[PDB]
RNA sequence: CCAAAAGAAGUCUUUCUUUUGGUUAACCAGGAU
């Protein structure tokens, strides 16, 4: 959703996520 | 002492056998397997292991 | 009796045999030429290879080899690929699923080694389990579903039998099963519709044969009219020619009974061929049964919300009572757990009542193919209570089924039990391996060495104790304690002639006759009382559970007993121990964890309920000395036999006072060797029976015999 | 395009009318292609004759029992159903079987018209007691395959006539299996094992030949679209 | 309930063979020793004559000696004496 | 596999317990792991419970204690103030669930909501004592377990296996992203580091199987090289291929070249196959599978494996180890492939 | 030399040297590295798996013609067994299967006169999707059962006005091997399966004769050298239980470490003679020497 | 009740590469069997032509790259696997493809020799740039079924030869349906509607002719029993 | 018991003679059933 060029993959999600996942190698 | 040494506590079994000068008769399944002989069970007993096969006289005459 | 072998593996195992034949057939000049041809894989080697492997057995083995049937000899046949092809009916014996397992292949060389792999270890000669005698080559899973679908009667199906209506004759009567098959192929008849056929090659049942033919029998060729479905005729055409006509729905129990009967009454070759034919039919008809899983087939109970609300009201009332101080924490938890167990049972009952009888899920469950109804309830209706890391129930409980999908907290509280189970499984496999290793070593000098020691000692068997008002109710666990024994005395009842003579196999007919005659106890020969110097005799041990006849004079009964006891570990779920640790401490003859003192003399008992510990004293009827057990911490209960232990109650010489485990050493000192033998055998059998495993008592008798050989010197 | 290894065909006679043909070595996949077609053609493409309907005197409304006869109606019907008869006239012909006095009625008692013949004269049908009389008219026509009972199109035309199922095909039961064969680096070919059982009005070899002819005629329709089309040819026998 | 034609390594039926002897352990040695005798006869056939004879039953186009031994035990053409 | 390897917490090592000495009380899942260590993902063998994986949102504070973010609720109003708490702070307070009925103004629909109490007890508390809420569902699960669709419909035993078996899949020649995923594939692919990401925005100049040239807005040009048929530590392929044209304009952070198991930047470990759920003639008996031959004809599940062999020349006391064609006792037919110097 | 059981093209050669002042470990003058590449297809015994723990080796690979095919002639790619799903409690895969189909064919919810109730909370932009659409269901917030049922009820035709999969998610298949249709509808869909790294090509191994160890003359172990499969302690109890004494003797004497028995049996086999009798294993003599090296006077009497 | 109306077959052309053949009247129950027999023959035993190997000037194996070509040799080989080419002569023949400068490379750039022809000139193969230069020669051979890549050592070939898997199957998709007429008077029959679709290499008429010619031989095998 | 070289015979590629050469272990880690 935030990556500049990404495929459009529609989601069934209902809720909203306040926090974006951190760097996984942090 | 061979079977006991191969089961558990090899050091203690071996040392007490050495002190007692025990002699092993090689009569168990495990000992015969270790020393490479025919186990005294099933087909390896004398009753079956010393069968004498022979053509019947009638078959010899026919052939 | 066949196994598929990849041809590049077979060409390698059989290399010298192929080289010899190549030299023999003038395909090569010297052994070096044949050896180069084989390594180069020339076209003709294959033509020779298939000639060499014909009727040359090969031993297949899968580790761990828990029991005897983990190694079996098969006739090899070349196949395309790199995987060994295994017959589906031996997977139970090897305990081999196909999720990535591997097996090893060994090649016998000498004449004696080849003779043993054809006569002793062949896969089609070992159909019965040596531990209990039950068949191990039965149909299972897909085959059970196929044979359950085939032999089912659906009311009002296509082409059913219709009585005469007064305008046209009867419909649904067929002149032979060939006409029935021709009709079914046209769609006019259903393989599960009741019809009437005229059978001439299937033996009639007992009653019909008696009431129609009399004389001697049907004498194949005589015709009789049978009212059944086409599927049942198709099923019965698989059984031997002389086997009566079985008109029933083939639940797994029915198939097991039929195969047991065939094994008892027919040779091994017939049974092997019959099981192969049943496999083929089950696999053919499983594809047509229409058992698939879709979320539309996973029905949900119509009124789960009502039940859950009704019990939520009770839970709320209990919580409110706790909030007012009416009850403490433990009482609240117990009340909630009871409420939620009741709710779970009610939801399960509603789900069971809702499902139709043709649903794939309840069809798979009900045909005995696989699974139980607890899993169906968890999947469709409701999961229920879950456990803590300690083991106590969470009083929440989990309230959603896996069809609806659990929330985050429910999944989290489920992971506890999941991981507990996995870790238990790992530790259990390790411990079972170690226990089997010790058991095989203690008892390996027990070998059948004679045919009859001609002794008179024996052991009595309970054998269907009398009912209170007067009736003979059979002992439930009689197939594992009285079958496959030889009588040491004669059975006489009400002064009548000897019902059963000394030295009898004591099978089903003899036990039935003894029960009818009206006797309750019989004395049978056992290894615990054998008189032979080294090893047991063949009459004392009795029938061999695998062969079905008297044991041989070279059988290694010790190793078979050890493997029979230790193989059913793994599937033995773990302060009183009650699982695999219980067996380990039983055989090791250690003092039990929660030792329960036993009385040492008869009389009345004086009990003082001290503080932090009880105090028991036994009043000796003789009056010599009083035995006092002081500590007896108050944590344990008081034993109840026949009422809880009441002060002044009379006790037996070996009565257990507290609730717990009596240590084998004291009982041996007080009651003698026979009573400790009985205690050990019963205690070991209890653990296996609870889990649902059948082990005949003679294996445990062998082990116990080996535990009681020595004596301790007190006066040199 | 050549096939490489030509298949064969051999028979293993088991009974007077029962055979077990083996075809090998078929290409890897042609075991099932022609096994089921051959089975269907054998079971439903050989013309034959069978009893279509019967009328028995004294049986108009109640079909439970026949006066003067030991066997009930259904037993008579299914005794006449398994009757091997051969005919040549296309039109449905009528035969009469009639016998009075106690004894046993046998298929050899039937008097067939010109063309109709009975191949199992010694088949038990019924028993008569105490001066009983039996007289039943059969209607025989030649058809193909297995045809269930045809209900009365015109009830008023006949009242005693009762239809019965028709087994026209002389072949009674056929089954097939497929195996693997060959030591030629493949071990994956096919072997088709038919098992044909017929009545005594035909032999299994003749039935198989007729089925093969029918299938050749059928697939000629597909062949004739483009005569000069490349296919797989096995070569001269 | 008669059986169908036994196939390959399962022919002759094991029960009929066991009817000849006391136990299967005896049958193993019976067949193995007879197979050794047959193989010795074959090896020695071109060389000087020896006591060993056989086969007493017509062998197949290619048949391993062990199988032949069993086919003789079934036919009751041999005799044995245990130890 | 690598991404999961880097986020692993092992309880065994120098200064820690042993695999054959640890009891069942340390292999269990404590109720303080919620959000700090995944309860599903763990080895199946004898290491079960001793090795785990850090959760998605967790971080480590200076003292080495793992923390999790919680969204604090004030007077029943669910704010957006994220506060990182450790085990003890979470123990003191009351924490609600992420999947709760927020009414578009940060207020729960009904007063009774499942919460977690001090000792991890679960209860229904009126929606006035709640102190915090989870930032989201998918907070207790790790990266591998966040890529299983419909996880709440699977038992834990099978979810554990499914998570452990996603890191054994081999990279295939051609990759295909799933039709039904979970949205975690893109982030995992980008943070794994197996793709090439445009460092600075620009316009593509040259594209080839070997390199990509990007012309930045201010003069500078940057050339990205590709790893073609490179072996990995476990003997698989490590291809990289551009997914941009010679005229496209790229933006900073955009994926510019795929990797081993990616399809346009998203993880693609396998293929979508048309499946039936019937039993068939007993060939799919007891966990076996049946495949079509198409999957072999069309190279749907074909893979490339690479093996490495090494040899070296060493002095030795005798001296002069040599690499040459002149080998004693060797004929010429076995020296046909070797080139002029070995 | 390229070791046992390997092949493939040589794709890369990396040669170092001391001449070009390359940095190497001390005492090394040259270092050569060769890469060999293989292209492996899927074959019987290779291990497959989905994302829900539904693993299993490949039992068979059927030709395209004899596979169950839909009404339009499309063969299925993989067949999974029914009995494994309900017992293991991983019904999730079935749901995925269903959704897979709706993602493959594409759908369009008909909001002609009000959106249906089940699609009341379905995010817009999901009321219609094109074929081969890609969707996502977050791990604990995703598609409900009602939404899946609704989407199954409305899905696009393939080429002509034919809907192959009904509202229940099941389709009528034809028996590709006998031609007759299957009596009942079957559950068809699209599932995402992976190829695990447990291929058969690395698992198969066989040996007749080969290298032997040095201290004890038993064969080696492992596929790289050759080695034999272990006949452990637990497999010896099974042979003793069977009563097979000669098989065990030959396995433990003339197949493992009877130094003269091995060569004699090989010669006897190639010459068609009788297999000779075993002798004494070498490991027993090694044991006697090891005991004597401990100052124990082990002697064998007669 | 002997029906003596022999079956007849009629064609209905839906398009150039697809058609439907209706066979009627068939005996009751003999529709599915005949349809499946024809489907099994069509899908497996129809001869065609396919590319057996390729040679590229600059490459030595399949695991390398061509300077200037965006695709690698593996992707190019996978692209060439979608060619549909029909040959008329038994012996192998070679066709050449030469391309210079920037642009797309399509199947229309292949210059077939006499006899062979490419039926989809619009297929994509690769894309080049200013440095690109592609020069590849392909070998086309006739056969049937699926034949895996022939090892380079089995034949006498250089290091530049790239074996390729061959699929000589002109047929694409075959299905069928049956319309059974079960009347109360027991005068029944079937009606087989068989739909065939080929990949533009041969018309469905020519594929059904080959299927019929194979089956006629295989069943005349059994006809000549006497 | 294999490989290389030389000599003789024949076959168009096998045999005979002489010379030379010619297998490991233990730890740690990671997986599988
Ligand atoms: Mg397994
Ligand atoms: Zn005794």
């Amino acid at each position: 959703n935030s990556v500049p060029g990404a495929p459009n993959r529609v989601s069934f999600a209902k809720l909203r996520e306040p926090l974006e996942v951190p760097g996984l190698l942090d | 002492w061979l079977s006991a040494a191969s089961f558990q506590e090899t050091t203690r079994v071996l040392t007490d056998a050495a002190i007692n000068c025990r002699s092993d008769k090689l009569n168990g399944l495990k000992e015969n397997v270790i020393i490479g002989k025919l186990i005294p069970a099933g087909t390896g007993i004398n009753r079956y292991r010393n069968i004498a096969v022979q053509p019947t006289e009638e078959a010899r005459a026919a052939a | 009796h066949q196994c598929g072998l990849p041809k590049l593996m077979a060409l390698e195992l059989f290399k010298p045999f192929v080289m010899k034949r190549l030299v023999d057939l003038n395909h090569a000049q010297n052994i070096k030429s044949a050896k180069r041809m084989v390594e180069r894989q020339r076209p003709q080697v294959w033509d020779v290879l298939e000639e060499v492997i014909a009727e040359h057995p090969v031993l297949l083995n899968r580790a761990p080899t828990l029991h005897r049937l983990g190694i079996q000899a098969f006739e090899p046949m070349l196949v395309e690929g790199k995987a060994i092809q295994l017959h589906p009916l031996v997977c139970e014996a090897f305990n081999a699923d196909f999720d990535g397992d591997q097996m090893a292949v060994h090649l016998p060389l000498s004449a004696e080694a080849q003779a043993e792999a054809r006569i002793l270890m062949l896969s089609s000669n070992n159909i019965l389990s040596p531990a209990s005698g039950r068949p191990l080559a039965m149909p299972r899973l897909d085959m059970v579903t196929g044979l359950y679908y085939l032999t089912t009667e659906v009311p009002g199906d296509t082409g059913e039998y219709q009585p005469a209506s007064g305008d046209h004759p009867e419909t649904g009567v067929y002149s032979s099963p060939a006409e029935a098959i021709m009709a079914a192929d046209r769609g006019v008849l259903s393989v599960r519709a009741k019809i009437k056929v005229r059978l001439t090659q299937l033996r009639p049942p007992v009653e019909i044969e008696a009431e129609l033919f009399g004389h001697s029998g049907w004498q194949p060729g005589d015709a009789w009219m049978a009212e059944t479905t086409l599927g049942r005729v198709m099923f019965n055409e698989l059984l031997p020619l002389g086997y009566p006509f079985v008109n029933k729905q083939m639940h797994k129990k029915v198939q097991a009974a039929i195969i047991n009967d065939l094994a008892e009454r027919y040779p091994m070759i017939v049974v092997a061929q019959t099981v192969d034919k049943l496999k083929d039919a089950g696999f053919y008809w499983a594809t047509r049964s229409g058992v698939t899983v879709s979320m539309a087939d996973v029905l949900v109970p119509p009124r789960k919300k009502e039940i859950l609300d009704h019990y939520e009201e009770r839970a709320d009332k209990v919580e409110k009572q706790f909030q007012r101080g009416a009850l403490n924490h433990d009482e609240r938890n117990e009340a909630l757990v009871e409420i939620w167990k009741e709710a779970t049972d009610e939801v399960g009952q509603a789900l069971r009542e809702h499902y139709p009888d043709d649903n794939p899920i309840i069809t798979i469950v009900d045909s005995g193919a696989t699974g139980n109804f607890t899993q169906t309830r968890t999947l469709a209706g409701m999961k229920g209570l879950v456990t803590n890391p300690k083991g106590e129930f969470i009083p929440r409980p989990v309230k959603s089924s896996f069809r609806e999908g659990l929330t985050v907290l429910e999944y989290f509280i489920n992971t506890h039990g999941a991981r507990k189970g996995l870790a238990d499984t790992a530790l259990r496999t390790a411990d079972s391996g170690y226990l089997t290793r010790r058991l095989v070593d203690v008892s390996q000098d027990v070998i059948v060495r004679e045919h009859d020691c001609q002794t008179e000692r024996g052991i009595v068997v309970e054998l269907a104790e009398r009912a209170p008002d007067g009736t003979l109710i059979r002992d439930p666990y009689i197939e594992t304690s009285a079958y496959a024994r030889t009588l040491g005395t004669d059975a006489v009842d009400e002064a009548g002639n000897v019902i059963v003579e000394r030295g009898q196999d004591l099978g089903d007919p003899e036990i039935d006759a003894l029960l009818a005659a009206g006797i309750t106890q019989v004395k049978v020969r056992s290894v615990l009382t054998c008189a032979t110097s080294t090893g047991v005799c063949a009459t004392c041990y009795g029938r061999s559970m695998a062969t079905g006849k008297l044991v041989d004079i070279g059988e290694a009964v010790g190793i078979v007993a050890a493997q029979s006891i230790g193989e059913p570990g793994t599937q033995l779920t773990m302060d009183i121990t009650g699982g695999l640790p219980r067996v380990q401490e039983l055989f090791e003859a250690r003092v039990p964890r929660g030792k329960a003192p036993i009385a040492d003399v008869t009389g009345r008992v004086r009990l003082e309920d001290g503080e932090r510990f009880y105090k028991i004293t036994i009043v000796p009827d003789d009056g010599g000395e009083e035995v006092v057990y002081d500590k007896i911490s108050k944590r344990q209960r008081l034993r109840v036999f026949k009422r809880v232990l009441s002060d002044g109650d009379h006790v037996e010489v070996g009565q257990q006072l507290m609730e717990g485990s009596a240590d084998p050493h004291e009982v041996l000192r007080v009651q003698g060797p026979r009573e400790v033998q009985i205690h050990l055998v019963r205690e070991v059998q209890e653990v296996y029976r609870a889990q649902g495993v059948s082990i005949h008592d003679k294996h445990i008798e062998v082990i116990v015999r080996q535990m009681l050989r020595r004596v301790t010197i007190i006066d040199s | 395009m050549l096939i490489s290894q030509r298949p064969t065909l051999s028979e293993d006679v088991l009974t007077d009318n029962r055979s077990q043909f083996v075809i090998e070595p078929l290409e890897p996949g042609f075991g099932y292609t022609l096994g089921n077609s051959l089975r269907r053609t054998l079971l439903s493409s050989i013309p034959g004759a069978a009893v279509t309907s019967i009328r028995i005197d004294g049986v108009l409304h109640e079909f439970t029992t026949v006066p003067g006869v030991k066997e009930d109606v259904t037993e008579i019907i299914l005794n006449l159903k398994s009757l091997v008869v051969s005919s040549e006239e296309d039109e449905p012909v009528t035969m009469y079987l009639r016998k009075q006095g106690p004894g046993e009625v046998t298929a050899g008692d039937i008097v067939p018209p010109a063309g109709v013949t009975v191949h199992n004269p010694g088949m038990h049908i019924a028993t008569l007691n105490d001066k009983g009389k039996l007289e039943v008219e059969l209607v025989v026509e030649r058809g193909r395959g297995y045809v269930p009972a045809v209900q009365n199109r015109a009830s008023g035309a006949e009242i005693g006539r009762i239809p019965v199922d028709s087994i026209y095909s002389p072949v009674l039961k056929v089954t097939y299996k497929v195996d693997a064969t060959r030591v030629e680096q493949r071990t994956d070919f096919d072997k088709l094992i038919l098992d044909v059982e017929t009545k005594n009005s035909i032999s299994p070899r003749d039935a198989l030949a007729s089925a093969g002819k029918t299938l050749v005629e059928l697939f000629g329709l597909a062949r004739e679209l483009n005569v000069e089309a490349e296919g797989i040819e096995i070569g001269p026998s | 309930g008669g059986y169908d034609t036994p196939l390959g390594i399962t022919n002759p039926p094991i029960d009929e063979l066991l009817d000849r002897v006391s136990s299967k352990y005896a049958l193993v040695i019976y067949a193995a020793k007879r197979a050794r005798q047959i193989n010795d006869y074959y090896n020695q056939l071109g060389e000087g004559i020896l006591e060993y004879v056989g086969p007493l039953v017509e062998p197949g186009l290619q048949e391993k000696p062990l199988s032949i031994a069993l086919r003789e035990i079934h036919a009751d053409l041999l005799e044995h004496t245990e130890g | 596999s690598g991404l999961t390897h880097k986020r692993r917490l092992s309880a065994l090592g120098p200064g820690g317990l042993s695999r054959e000495r640890a009891g069942l009380e340390v292999r269990d899942v404590h109720p303080s792991h919620y959000g700090r260590m995944c309860p599903i993902e763990t080895p199946e063998g004898p290491n079960i419970g001793l090795i785990g994986s850090l959760s998605v949102y967790a971080r480590v504070n200076p003292f080495g204690f793992i923390e999790t973010p919680y969204r604090k609720v004030v007077d029943g109003v669910v704010s957006d103030e994220i506060v990182y708490l450790t085990a003890d702070e979470e123990d003191r307070h009351v924490v609600a669930q992420a999947n709760s009925p927020i009414d578009a103004d940060g207020r729960f629909v009904e007063p009774r909501v499942l919460v977690r109490r001090k000792a991890g007890e679960v209860e229904y508390v009126p929606s006035s004592e709640v102190d915090y809420m989870d930032v989201s569902p998918r907070q207790m699960v790790s990266v591998a377990t966040a890529m299983i669709p419909f996880l709440e419909h699977d038992d834990a035993n099978r979810a554990l296996m499914g998570a452990n078996m996603q890191r054994q899949a081999v990279p295939l020649v051609r990759s295909e992203a799933p039709l039904v995923g979970t949205g975690m594939e893109l982030r995992a692919a980008i943070d794994a580091g197996d793709v090439v990401v445009a460092e600075e925005s620009g316009v593509i100049e040259e594209v080839s199987a070997d390199y990509i040239t990007v012309m930045h807005d201010n003069g500078t040009r940057r050339t990205y090289r590709m790893r073609k048929f490179a072996r990995s530590n476990h003997g698989t392929c490590a291809n990289q291929c551009p997914i941009v044209d010679a005229g496209d304009r790229v933006e900073a952070g955009q994926v510019i070249a795929d990797g081993p198991c990616t399809d346009d930047g998203e993880m693609a470990l396998g293929k979508n196959l048309l499946v039936a759920i019937m039993p068939w003639e007993g060939h799919n008996y007891e966990d076996a599978i049946i495949l079509s031959n198409r999957l072999v004809e069309e190279d749907v599940l074909t893979s490339i494996h690479i093996e490495e062999h090494e040899i070296d020349a060493r002095d030795t006391k005798l001296g002069a180890e040599e690499i040459t064609r002149d080998i004693p006792n060797i004929s010429d037919e076995v020296l046909a492939d070797l080139d002029e110097r070995g | 030399k390229v070791p046992h059981g390997e092949s493939g093209k040589v794709i890369g050669i990396r040669v170092f040297s001391r001449e070009d002042e390359d940095e190497l470990p001390a005492g090394v003058n040259e270092l050569v590295r060769v890469y060999v590449a293989q292209k492996r297809k899927i074959s019987d015994g290779d291990k497959l798996a989905g994302r829900h723990g539904n693993k299993g080796v490949i039992g068979k690979i059927l030709p395209v013609e004899d596979m169950p095919f839909l009404a339009d002639g499309t063969p299925v790619d993989i067949i999974l067994n029914t009995h494994g799903v309900p017992r293991r409690m991983n019904i999730g895969q079935i749901l995925e299967t269903h959704l897979g189909w709706c993602a493959h064919s594409g759908w369009k919810v008909d909001a002609a006169k009000g959106v249906p109730d089940w699609a009341a909370r379905l995010p817009d932009e999901l009321l219609e999707a094109q074929p081969n659409a890609i969707v996502s269901t977050p791990v604990f917030d995703g598609a409900q059962e009602a939404e899946l049922q609704g989407l199954l009820s409305c899905t696009l035709p393939n080429r002509d006005g034919d809907v192959l999969v009904d509202a229940d998610g099941k389709a009528m298949l034809f028996d590709g091997r006998s031609g007759e249709p299957f009596p009942y509808p079957v559950t068809v869909g699209y599932m995402y399966i992976m190829k695990l790294h447990h291929l058969v090509d690395d698992k198969i191994h066989a040996r007749s004769t080969g290298p032997y160890s040095m201290i004890t003359q038993q064969p080696l172990g492992g596929k790289a050298q050759f080695g034999g499969q272990r006949f452990g302690e637990m497999e010896c109890w099974a042979m003793q239980a069977y009563g097979a004494a000669y098989t065990l003797q030959e396995l433990l004497t003339i197949k493992s470490d009877d130094t003269v028995g091995r060569v004699k049996v090989y010669e006897a086999i190639v010459k068609g003679e009788n297999i000779p009798e075993p002798g004494i294993p070498e490991s027993f003599k090694v044991l006697l020497k090891e005991l004597q090296s401990l100052c124990l006077n082990v002697e064998v009497l007669s």
